[PDB]
């Protein structure tokens, strides 16, 4: 295995769900984008990670479907009742 | 008080097939009066015998199957027990376990340990996931007893107990259709089969649940020198009540708050917070001991959908990755499953 | 509908409108033209802005 | 004696760091349940170093 | 791919950082031959300290 994966799905975790809220680190933001990265099941978050990049470029439109998708994507790492506002 | 259909039905008195011992009592076992142990006078010539425990623990005779053969032990295989056999008396029923624990060897019941040793709560688990290995996926079990398995534990092994549990065989007719409800010899088969039921996708993600459950609830009793209020099944406990009072987990509203729990010694964290809901819909499941013939009730339970569909799907999932986590936690594989 | 790529972009104002929707050459051609046509003019992409 | 790796690595340790040797999976699996019988919290390669 | 050696390099200095990492003599030229290719500069094992 390239990375542990534990560590990476749990500060991804951590770090997701204290932004949600409103004690990290650079290397914390790095393992969480890296978890990221790694899991295929969330390439429209590394599309949205990536475009946000310096200037915040552009949320995708995205077809209610893969809204839900997403949606399922965040609840799986948390579920909690959430909408496009609290991701965005 | 028992009757038959003839033109007088007849008191008949529960005839006593068996001397109740009257010094009903487990030291290991001291809470519970069916728990009994005790250690025989063996031959005193020899120092060795004199290690042999033997504990017998009664119940009642409902828990036998079709075969007069109670279901636990449909379940167990290459028991470790020295010995094991039934003992029927009248409604009650009466369960005798030899053991020869090695000259040092010390069980001790599984019930508020708190222990911390991660290595006897390994045995542990591997002793009973490999024992709920022998269910059958078609094939499900509800357990009267409580929200747990009872067993005791020495360094050397762990030991499973008698449980008060019910063998349901479901039956999912796949449209390909190329174990039998029908399973008697033919002309015994031609008056009746199992008492079967309609198995299914959720039926069995639901009995799959609830054995983790039990497994996760096991862990905890292991760990926890406290009371381990989950194996409580009372008809007035309500579930609702039990995580209002306990609350949510600190770390995350989703799991229950067992970070605070008290434990036999490092306590693990939020490492023992299941997510809640699943934990209701697990206890609901669990209520069908009361009425166990009457599956449609309960079956699917753990797995059906309260979109809601999405909701139910989505928080089981949420439970898998707390399995996942968990056998992370103890280096476990889930071959089992 | 000759002005529906307008509107669209009209919907993504709508929206947290802290991050401009990125389009085709092409589809900024052809919002240009529809601006032009609805103004009946130059115009250009700041404008847009 | 089951922790004779523990033995190198704390033997390693001492005046310089050395590395975290490399050490085959399976080897990997047994020294983690060895710690793991040691310690608690989940641990991997990155704890016991 | 080729840079994954100084890949798994920084991957390691996540750790307690007072480690050093040792490789053998050929993967160290293979490390100063990626680093130098990155770089397009002669380089040294300081550069990677």
């Amino acid at each position: 295995e390239l990375i542990n994966m534990r560590r990476y799905r749990n500060a991804a975790r951590k770090l997701i769900h204290h932004y949600s809220l409103n004690e990290y680190k650079i290397s914390d933001v790095v393992m969480t984008m890296i978890f990221l990265l790694r899991s295929e099941k969330y390439h429209s978050l590394f599309k949205l990670l990536e475009t946000t990049f310096d200037d915040y470029t552009c949320r995708p439109q995205m077809t209610q479907v893969q809204t839900d998708t997403l949606l399922d994507a965040v609840r799986s790492l948390l579920s909690t009742t959430i909408d496009l506002t609290t991701v965005d | 008080p028992i009757k038959l259909d003839l033109c007088a039905s007849v008191k008949l008195t529960p005839f006593k097939p068996m001397r109740p011992p009257k010094p009903m009592q487990c030291w290991i076992h001291p809470r519970r009066a069916n728990c009994k142990v005790t250690r025989p006078r063996n031959n005193y010539s020899d120092p060795d015998n004199e290690n042999d425990m033997l504990h017998m623990t009664v119940l009642n005779s409902v828990f036998l199957n079709e075969h007069a053969k109670l279901y636990y032990r449909h379940l167990l295989r290459n028991d470790q027990a020295e010995a094991r056999k039934t003992i029927l008396n009248a409604d009650s029923v009466y369960e005798c376990m030899l053991i020869r624990p090695i000259r040092t060897e010390h069980f001790r019941s599984v019930d508020e340990a708190g222990e911390h040793n991660m290595s006897v709560l390994k045995i542990i688990i591997d002793a009973v996931i490999k024992y709920i290995g022998k269910l059958a996926d078609d094939e499900y079990i509800l357990i009267a007893d409580r929200m747990y398995v009872d067993l005791i534990y020495s360094e050397f092994r762990a030991i499973i107990l008698p449980q008060s549990a019910y063998i349901i065989k479901g039956d999912y007719a796949e449209s390909d259709s190329e174990d039998v409800c029908n399973e008697l010899e033919y002309p015994w088969k031609l008056i009746t089969a199992n008492n079967c039921i309609v198995s299914t996708d959720e039926s069995r993600q639901s009995q799959y649940i609830y054995r983790t459950f039990l497994l996760y609830n096991t862990v905890l009793t292991a760990i926890l020198k406290q009371n381990n209020p989950f194996d409580v099944i009372a008809e007035n406990t309500s579930i609702s009540i039990i995580v209002r009072n306990l609350g949510s987990c600190p770390n995350n509203k989703d799991r229950v708050k067992c970070c605070d729990l008290n434990y036999g010694g490092v306590p693990p964290g939020h490492v023992m917070c299941p997510p809640r809901e699943i934990t209701k819909k697990f206890f609901h499941y669990a209520k069908w001991v009361r009425n166990p013939n009457k599956y449609k009730r309960y079956s699917e339970l753990i797995a059906r959908q309260s979109h809601a569909r999405d909701v139910s799907q989505l928080h089981l999932l949420d439970w898998e990755n707390f399995m996942g986590e968990f056998s992370s936690y103890f280096g476990l594989h889930a071959h089992n499953v | 509908e000759k002005y529906h790529s307008l509107f669209k972009l009209l919907e993504t104002t709508f929206d947290d409108y802290t991050c401009r929707p990125q389009m085709t050459q092409v589809q900024t051609d052809t919002l240009l033209d529809a601006v032009r046509s609805l103004l009946e003019m130059t115009i250009d992409l700041t404008t847009v802005d």
